[PDB]
RNA sequence: UAGCUAGUAGGUGGGGUAACGGCUCACCUAGGCGACGAUCCCUAGCUGGUCUGAGAGGAUGACCAGCCACACUGGAACUGA
RNA sequence: GUAAAGCGCACGCAGGCGGUUUGUUAAGUCAGAUGUGAAAUCCCCGGGCUCAACCUGGGAACUGCAUCUGAUACUGGCAAGCUUGAGUCUCGUAGAGGGGGGUAGAAUUCCAGGUGUAGCGGUGAAAUGCGUAGAGAUCUGGAGGAAUACCGGUGGCGAAGGCGGCCCCCUGGACGAAGACUGACGCUCAGGUGCGAAAGCGUGGGGAGCAAACAGGAUUAGAUACCCUGGUAGUCCACGCCGUAAACGAUGUCGACUUGGAGGUUGUGCCCUUGAGGCGUGGCUUCCGGAGCUAACGCGUUAAGUCGACCGCCUGGGGAGUAC
RNA sequence: CUUACCACUUUGUGAUUCAUGACUGGGGUGAAGUCGUAACAAGGUAACCGUAGGGGAACCUGCGGUUGGAUCA
RNA sequence: UCGGGCUCAUAACCCGA
RNA sequence: AUGUUU
RNA sequence: GGGAGAAGGCACGCUGAUAUGUAGGUGAGGUCCCUCGCGGAUGGAGCUGAAAUCAGUCGAAGAUACCAGCUGGCUGCAACU
C-alpha cells in the first residue's frame, strides 16, 4: 500500500480541514493514489486475479463515494474531481 | 436490523419470554416509545425505563402468569415492501377481538379500540396477544 | 418475436373537417416508441354480468340490457341532421 | 440439507429495501363531503299470481374513479443535523493469499567408467520384458525434468476454484489496540462484467516419473478389462480458448437476536507476570448438545431456532437436460 | 378529354406455417429370443460427477473431485 | 460326442471312453 | 456367471 | 472479406421556371494591413457551370446509333492468382 509518509501528506492537501481522514476530499485521493500507482504495476504480471480485485473494490468505491457529492453537496464535487482530472 | 428497525423489536419480546427471559433490551426510538405505550398501557409489560439522551436504550419490562409467558403470540404485519393499511370498515381485530393491533392513526398511534373509538384507520403494525 | 418507425416524431405556414390535430401538403429540425416489453406471431367482439367458490381466486361473456363492428366479396362516393 | 428445488463464485447498473432526531410538505395513507360507478341479476325486508317457478316496491350494495376540505402517527420529498451502520488515518499481528525472478537438498530415469557374475524384474503363480554383446546389485562422474519428505495439524489464507522447501521483488484481504476524522456515504441485485478443478483445444517450447490410446504377456468358456511388461497424447511452461464438476455444508447474501460444555488457532488488557501459569476481552475454527425446528435422519448462537431486506430457483416419474 | 389517389389483378424475391417424402438418428412398447452380468452387500476392480479415448453390449481405462463407501486399515 | 461326478440346478470345471 | 439358466 | 451488378424493378429526350445560368468552381478592380511585394486580408465584376424539382411537349421507342454482364438452381474435381 501506499507509504505511511504518503497518506498523512495528501490528507493534508485534500483533507476538508487541517489534518482529516474521512470527508470524500481526503476519501478520494487517498483512493486514486493507490489506484494510479498500482495501474503500473498490473502493467506487469496481469495474472494476478487476486490484487486486481482489490484493485476494483477500491476504484469500485470511487466513483461510488463519488456520488455522494451529487447526492449531496454537490458544489464540491466537481471541485474535487477537477482536482484529480478524474471521471473526464 | 440493518434493514427494518422496529421488526427485530416484536422480536426481542418473542424471544425473550420464549425461554423466560427477563427483559431484553433495544435501541429506543420515538416510534419505539409509541409501540410501548400500547403494552404498558395495554396490559402486557411491566414499564420501560430510558438511558442515554444522545444514546437511548428502551427496556420493555416481560411478564408471565401461571407456568407461561403473557405476550405470547405476537407478529409484525406493515413491513416494509408490504405496508398495509385499511379503512374503518376494514379495521383489524386480533384473535376475534380477544387481541390487539397497534394502528398508528393520524391521530398518534394507539390500539385497535381507539380505532374505531376515535373512528379512523392507520398503519396497522402487530398482532399482540 | 429485441429491437421498431420518414408523413416517422416535432416545428413553422398553405389547405382541410362540424370542430383539435401530419388530418393533408411544402419546407425545416432528427425525433418518436421499446424489458413498466415496442415490433412481430397465434387467439378474441367489450361490459354489466354468468358459473364455481368460505373468501380471495379460477372459468366465461348464449337468451336480457348498454357499447362496438358487420350486411354476397373487394372498393367508392351520392342524398341527407 | 437429503423427497422436485441455492446460479460454481464474486463485482456491480437499473430495480427493491433503509439507523436516528427535529422542522417542513402532505404524495402514499386515514377521516368526512360531493359528483359518479345505467337498469336489470345478486342480497335484506315486503307485496302479486292458490304455492312455487316466475313477477314486483324500497333499500342495501356497486371494494371502484375523481374532486373538495381536513388528520399528520408511520411511509415518501425537501432543509438541518447526530452516530451505534459502513468508511478513512496511526500502530502493530498471523498466514500455503496472489504474480514475477532466483536458489537448495533428497530421489527416479538416462548416459559414462570401475568392481563383479548367471541372474534380474514381476506375480497368486507365471509369462512378455531385461542378462554372458556382462544385466541386477555396488561404487565414481555427468545430464535432465518434475515434485518439495520431516515439519503438518479437526493447521492457516482465499469469493470460489484453489494455495506448501528456501530467498528476494511487486501486491490483495483479514484482524487487534487506542483514539482522530467522515457522517447513512448502507443491504441486496435480473440484465451486464470478471474469475473458473480436472480433462480438452490452438501456437511455440519441454519431457525424468506416471499414464488414455496402442502392442505384447497372463487370467477366462469368452476377457476388446481387472494383473504383468512396455508405451503415445496428456500431465510441465508461455500466450490464447472452453467454461463444465457430487464447483458440496448437496445448506444464497446481509443484519438482529436465543442455555451451555470441552478443544484449535490468532490479536490484546491485566495478576507476587511473581510458574508452566490466574483472571479478562476480541477474529476465525472443530467436536458435543439444550429449548426450539424437523417426515425422520438430524440442525442446534458458524442453525435447519425466532425475525426482517433483496435475489436465484421448485410444481409427479420416463420421454429429456434430449429435439427445433 | 386530362392528371392525382386507389380496387380487381400481374411479376420477382424472401419470411412464416401446415401436409407429405426414399432413407435414417435416437426413443417407446411388446412374444418365458440370443449374448453377456454393469449396478444395489466390500456386487466380488467401492460407486458416482465432469471430461477424454477405446470396445459387440453392459462397459473399460486415464485425470481431478464427491461420499450420496464396506472392514479393526 | 457320449457316460459319471461338482451345484439346489445349469454352464463351466474334474474323470473316463 | 446365471436362474424366464454361463 | 464475401456470395452480390445475386435476383428483380423504377427513372432517363426536349422546353420553360425556380435561377435571364442555380450550387459549386475560378477570382478583377476598390479597401485594409505588414517584412513591404511574384505579400496577405478583404472584397465578389466578369468567366465558367453540374444536379434537382416542378410544369409542358414530339415519336412506336429518349442508356434511341457505335458501345455495352444473360440470370438462377442441383452435383464431380482442384483451395484460391
Ligand atoms: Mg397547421
Ligand atoms: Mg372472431
Ligand atoms: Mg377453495
Ligand atoms: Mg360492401
Ligand atoms: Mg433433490
Ligand atoms: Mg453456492
Ligand atoms: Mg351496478
Ligand atoms: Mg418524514
Ligand atoms: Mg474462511
Ligand atoms: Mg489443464
Ligand atoms: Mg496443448
Ligand atoms: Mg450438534
Ligand atoms: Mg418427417
Ligand atoms: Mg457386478
Ligand atoms: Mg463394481
Ligand atoms: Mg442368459
Ligand atoms: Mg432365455
Ligand atoms: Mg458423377
Ligand atoms: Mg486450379
Amino acid at each position: 500500500s501506499l507509504s505511511t509518509e504518503a497518506t498523512a501528506k495528501i490528507v493534508s492537501e485534500f483533507g476538508r480541514d487541517a489534518n482529516d481522514t474521512g470527508s470524500t476530499e481526503v476519501q478520494v485521493a487517498l483512493l486514486t493514489a493507490q489506484i494510479n500507482h498500482l495501474q503500473g504495476h498490473f502493467a506487469e504480471h496481469k495474472k494476478d486475479h487476486h490484487s486486481r480485485r482489490g484493485l476494483l473494490r477500491m476504484v469500485s468505491q470511487r466513483r461510488k463515494l463519488l456520488d455522494y457529492l451529487k447526492r449531496k453537496d454537490v458544489a464540491r464535487y466537481t471541485r474535487l474531481i477537477e482536482r484529480l482530472g478524474l471521471r473526464r | 436490523s440493518m434493514q427494518d428497525p422496529i421488526a427485530d423489536m416484536l422480536t426481542r419480546i418473542r424471544n425473550g419470554q420464549a425461554a423466560n427471559k427477563a427483559a431484553v433490551t433495544m435501541p429506543s426510538s420515538k416510534l419505539k416509545v409509541a409501540i410501548a405505550n400500547v403494552l404498558k398501557e395495554e396490559g402486557f409489560i411491566e414499564d420501560f425505563k430510558v438511558e442515554g439522551d444522545t444514546k437511548p436504550e428502551l427496556e420493555l419490562t416481560l411478564k408471565y402468569f401461571q407456568g407461561k409467558a403473557v405476550v405470547e403470540s405476537i407478529q409484525r404485519v406493515s413491513r416494509p415492501g408490504l405496508r398495509i393499511y385499511k379503512r374503518k370498515d376494514e379495521l383489524p381485530k386480533v384473535m376475534a377481538g380477544l387481541g390487539i393491533a397497534v394502528v398508528s392513526t393520524s391521530k398518534g398511534v394507539m390500539t385497535d379500540r381507539a380505532a374505531r373509538q376515535a373512528g379512523l384507520g392507520g398503519e396497522i403494525i402487530c398482532y399482540v396477544a
